[PDB]
């Protein structure tokens, strides 16, 4: 009733990629681009970035 | 830094020496526990 919107509420986020699992009570707010492939991203989002 | 908690133990004592830390024994009681939850891999002093 509070967090949903007819057009879709996207204000809540979740981390989808990370090089390793979190240790207990760890907090990670980084926004570094994750390179899922062999091509360096250089801070540019895209395929495998 | 254990489970995101930063433990800082401290101790002080007067000394009279100018070469290195004097030989002796003392205990460092805990003074601060901080709920940072922050990754740590480096530090640097400031003087
Ligand atoms: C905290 O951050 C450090 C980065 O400084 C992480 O250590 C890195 O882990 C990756 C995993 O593949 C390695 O490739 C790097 O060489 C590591 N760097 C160093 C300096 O160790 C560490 O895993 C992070 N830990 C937490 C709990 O977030």
């Amino acid at each position: 009733n509070l967090d949903s919107k007819v057009g879709g509420n996207y204000n809540y986020l979740y981390r989808l990629f990370r090089k390793s699992n979190l240790k207990p009570f760890e907090r990670d707010i980084s926004t570094e681009i994750y390179q899922a492939g062999s091509t360096p991203c250089n801070g540019v989002e895209g395929f495998n970035c | 830094n254990i489970d995101g908690y930063f433990k800082i133990y401290s101790k002080h004592t007067p000394i009279n020496l100018v070469r290195d830390l004097p030989q002796g024994f003392s205990a460092l009681e805990p003074l601060v526990d901080l709920p940072i939850g922050i990754n740590i891999t480096r530090f640097q002093t400031l003087l």
